[PDB]
């Protein structure tokens, strides 16, 4: 058997189809149960952000168990799979563990330790699931630990991107209170900001946000007068988990422009996959569509980055992978070793059942077997097979 | 082409490499070539250190190897003249260059530099080779992926020979049988195979559907490919792409 | 003093260990250029060599060959002399067999070629002058007996006898300071080289043999009776009535 | 931990007016083997004593003092100062004294002694060390590996067919010395019908020679000797005739075991002088170690003295063999080196595999303790389950180790 990671990456695939192979926190555990249903899958976990997609599988032969996966992710996309062949990311075992490591320690920028939070939720909601085997659980376990170690230990996200793409213009206004939508606004009061008209279908957690941030005013307008509060700023921030764009051509031709005090032209910041504001609305002359693929344009300087990360998190990320592998193959001789039972057993009954012809045999047997079992430990398993 | 430019090649080895001989015109004008560690600046322009006078006659080569999986040995020669410079500032930024490089102090009255005029570039011994402009040269970029090539190349001869085995048959247009192959070196646009046949031992040049700028981005793009070779010889996917039939005949 | 082999000997052996090299031309305009080379030498040290450009209408030239040892230190020779095509048929296929023999190749037989050595300059690593080499000296050197397994020995004692190199450096030795560290870098058929680090600086010393050496367990032999009378002075058991080294050789 | 050493002196290394002071025979190698035993850190001993060679291999607890005890034992037993030995003393460990004594046994470091001889020879020190307690596992192991060697480069090589013994070498330097014709002028003379002497028969023979002086104890085995090479006129004369057999001869070969010369500056100043015909000089082609003839007798200025040394000048041998049939050995013998020292590797598991089978009979015993047939049902347990590990390798060790304690 080997550990497989396959996926779909913001540095290859574009937004317009990334969005399409977005699964949110619900289809998970169904997800991973139809992965597992296929013929050479044992075990999966689904991984979906703003910038990757990817999905991390145990097969017992590599190139089957990625034809399955890649004809599973076209079933599920509605995309050609060649189309997926070509922007497909894929690796296996120690580089697909040295991967998902680099991802909790957030190196793949635009996430520290923002991408390790949605690594836990990944963990917490395949506690029920039978399609999330040892292999890949203890996998994604390890990259906690890994991702903790290299949170803490170094240096060490899209909403402050997001907040700090205001480069390319108060009059605020965000659409969807979440985690992601608080953290916004945050950074908006980082950048000098004391005025956001805050979108959410729940006055609970923007009233409970704003006993947070005194210092803000968090206006609440009702999620169905969306439309209202668009002309009725400069800037919009849609945060919401719609699997459908809120905006479109028809909702932004027709809004009384923005004051020219700042251009006068709008800018819709979409930091959500699937999107919110569906592309074609940037046809319009008085305003634009930033989505998360244009949240690459901050700061394009790779001199302390991968500077850093490859003389000082690469070190951990390596340890705990090796770690990892002796992890991986020392547990799974673990269950199945232990057939020194059936072994031992048969040697018991028999010498026994042909004596007959109690308290012994088990006394020299479970003695013999309290040595080994209770104790290079991958030789201490293999010499005996 | 699907190799990387001559220019880009010989920025590579200038990096990797350290040592290389000094070819100069003695007294009577008979040739000299002598051992000579080397660093390279920005540019591509090494700084030596040499111990002995440089002659009145300040032409010169500088020949530079890097023998790749013990196999093919690339080549190139740096033709220029060598002299001492002057300002006691640029003997700074060229010892610092040496420090860097080789973690060494310098006797600074031993450091001499190469003006580069040409390069010639070769892919291995008995080979004419392409002459590259100085400015080329110049402007070139090392190869991203030449300090962990070598490590790639390994683990692909270890772990994946049933991959280059399938790669000979479904990418490249080899009209003969096919014995054993190996991988010798791999760059941001591809890498190259020496395939042993009884007919005769061939290079073949296989590139990446897209060029890659790191180890991880290189094991995907093989990854995909193994993938996609697997695919269309059991027969599940077209081969929309193009065969490859230039060889290289090797000894 | 110098318990080396003599400079003639270490250019044949070099020349016996490698197989690659530079090829030092004088090209059409006036300009030196190198080219890669790889080449055998037949049983005087003459180098044959496959050259695959037009050999140039000037034949003066140089052959430069190096040695790396324990990638510590590298000594270097190079024959000056004229190249030229063979000129009977027979030799041809002399040298044919010689590269044969080497390489287990073989290989176009008008791209052979053939260095007359004129002489040979030899040099103890980089950025030393060195010293020059006659030819019929070069000519009647021997290679060194130990040259096959020298590389092997200088890692199989580095790895295992740290313990008696280190006390080699303080009983054969007259040290003026404290070793920190010792590696052996070569070993001939006179003794053996050992690089000694210290707070001052990084030295070269040479360390003879009692007594010639010729083989392999002669070789190993002689260390090992080095091994143990360091040890039985150290220990006590014996007198040093034997002179120690003195002289040192400062390297960067 | 405890490495196997050779120390000795050799034909190589050191002069025969050293060696045979080191030269030990059959019949003291045991009380030999006892002594060395005897020091402090030599835990098992033999002695290969030949006319090239003292070597003595030891088990020995500290490398380093094990070489030291065994030093000042050579001295003490021979007279030898130590620094003198150490002058001359030859020294390998481990894997490089196991293939030693391999290109010994293979005959690799000629001079051989002819017809098996050196394999039957260590042969000979396997067969004394039988009885003797000091002939511990580990040397008793090496030497039968070696003889092992010896036969399979005897057999699957031709490294014995062109080989120089020291026989034959006597032969060709007496002939050596002589003046020119198809040389049956000179009166051959041979002292000793033993191997060694049979063998210079046998090459006087090859060499054209037609007759020779064989002078011996037993006279039925030169009758052997004749009735085995017909074609050369065999003259028996016991011993106790030596002397007017030299008178009669020009060139004597002596290849009997004495630890006293045969021959002194004495016996030999008023014998007839030798034919001009063959130069008016007396040969002495002395091949034993102790040597035959006296180091005096080079004093006669009508007499010449060679030893077992002065062989060496006949090193002069037409061989393309020089690496064919020693690289065809060479390879049996990197084969079979591997071969011993995973021997040498199992022998460590001795202490597991019995406090394996004590720990268990300690379980047997105490759970048929509680149950008191049955006590036939403990032991079926017990040994079926013994079957696995006992059987197989060091990763298996080190896991019953800290398995079991």
């Amino acid at each position: 058997s080997s550990i497989v990671v396959i996926g779909l990456s913001i540095h290859t695939a574009p937004v317009e189809m990334r969005e399409k192979l977005a699964i949110p926190e619900a289809e998970w555990p169904r997800a991973i149960a139809e992965l597992c249903g296929l013929n050479h899958i044992e075990e999966a976990a689904v991984l979906s952000t703003c910038n990757r997609m990817e999905i991390y599988v145990l097969a017992l032969s590599q190139h089957r168990g990625v034809k399955e996966v890649t004809e599973w992710m076209s079933k599920t996309s509605g995309i050609p799979v060649s189309e997926i062949c070509q922007h497909r990311f894929l690796l296996y075992n120690k580089d697909a563990t040295q991967h998902i490591f680099e991802v909790s320690a957030g190196l793949d920028s635009l996430g520290e330790g923002q991408i390790l939070a949605q690594v836990k939720q990944v963990v917490k909601v395949g506690q029920g699931v039978n399609g999330f085997g040892r292999n890949i659980s203890g996998l994604f376990k390890h990259a906690i630990t890994v991702g903790k170690r290299v949170r803490t230990e170094t240096n060490i996200s899209v909403s402050s991107a997001a907040v700090e793409l205001a480069l390319m213009k108060a009059r605020m206004c965000v659409i969807g209170a979440g985690k992601m939508g608080k953290l916004v606004i945050k950074h908006l009061m980082a950048k000098g900001c004391t005025k956001v008209v805050v979108v959410n279908r729940s006055e609970e957690r923007v009233s409970a946000i704003r006993e947070e941030m005194p210092g803000i005013e968090i206006i609440y307008r009702p999620l169905d007068e969306m439309l209202a509060c668009a002309s009725e700023a400069d800037v919009v921030f849609t945060s919401t988990a719609s699997e459908t764009p809120l905006f479109l051509k028809e909702h932004v031709e027709n809004l009384p422009q923005a004051s020219p005090e700042v251009g006068g032209l709008r800018h819709f910041v979409d930091i959500s996959v699937p999107r919110n504001v569906g592309s074609c609305v940037g046809e319009v002359e008085t305003a634009r569509v930033y989505n998360v693929d244009d949240l690459k344009e901050v700061v394009a300087a790779n001199k302390e980055d991968r500077m850093r990360k490859a003389m000082e998190a690469q070190t951990i990320i390596t340890e705990e992978s090796t770690q990892f592998e002796a992890w991986r193959d020392s547990l799974e001789t673990v269950p199945t070793i232990k057939k020194l039972r059936a072994y031992a057993e048969r040697i018991r009954v028999a010498e026994l059942e042909k004596c007959m012809s109690d308290d012994l045999s088990r006394g020299i047997v479970n003695r013999f077997l309290h040595g080994p079992m209770q104790h290079e430990t991958l030789e201490n398993m293999h010499a005996l097979n | 082409t699907h190799k990387p430019f001559p220019a880009e090649v010989s920025r590579s080895i200038m990096e990797l490499s350290s040592v290389g001989t000094l070819s100069t015109l003695t007294h009577d004008g008979w040739p000299l070539g002598v051992g000579v560690r080397f660093a390279v600046d920005k540019d591509g322009t090494p700084v030596l250190c040499l111990n002995r006078s440089v002659s009145p006659d300040k032409r010169s080569a500088l020949h530079v190897q890097l023998e790749q999986c013990g196999l093919r040995t690339p080549q190139c020669t740096i033709q220029g003249s060598i002299g001492r410079p002057g300002d006691d500032t640029v003997l700074k930024r060229l010892s610092a260059t040496w420090r860097e490089k080789f973690g060494e102090e310098v006797k600074e009255d031993s450091l001499y530099v190469v003006a580069v005029d040409r390069v010639l570039q070769m892919e291995d011994f008995m080979e004419d080779g392409i002459w590259v402009a100085s400015s080329d040269y110049k402007n070139a970029s090392p190869d991203p992926l030449r300090d962990i090539a070598e490590d790639i190349v390994n683990q692909i001869n270890a772990n994946n020979m049933e991959d280059i085995f399938r790669f000979c048959n479904v990418y490249v247009d080899l009209d003969f049988v096919v014995s054993e192959t190996k991988m010798i070196w791999m760059d941001r646009l591809g890498f190259d195979l020496r395939v042993w046949s009884p007919r005769g031992v061939y290079d073949v040049r296989i590139p990446f559907p897209m060029e890659v700028t790191d180890e991880k981005g290189a094991k995907s793009s093989f990854n995909g490919m193994s993938q996609l070779a697997w695919e269309v010889e059991k027969s599940y996917c077209p081969a929309d792409f193009n065969k490859v039939k230039l060889l290289k005949q090797v000894v």
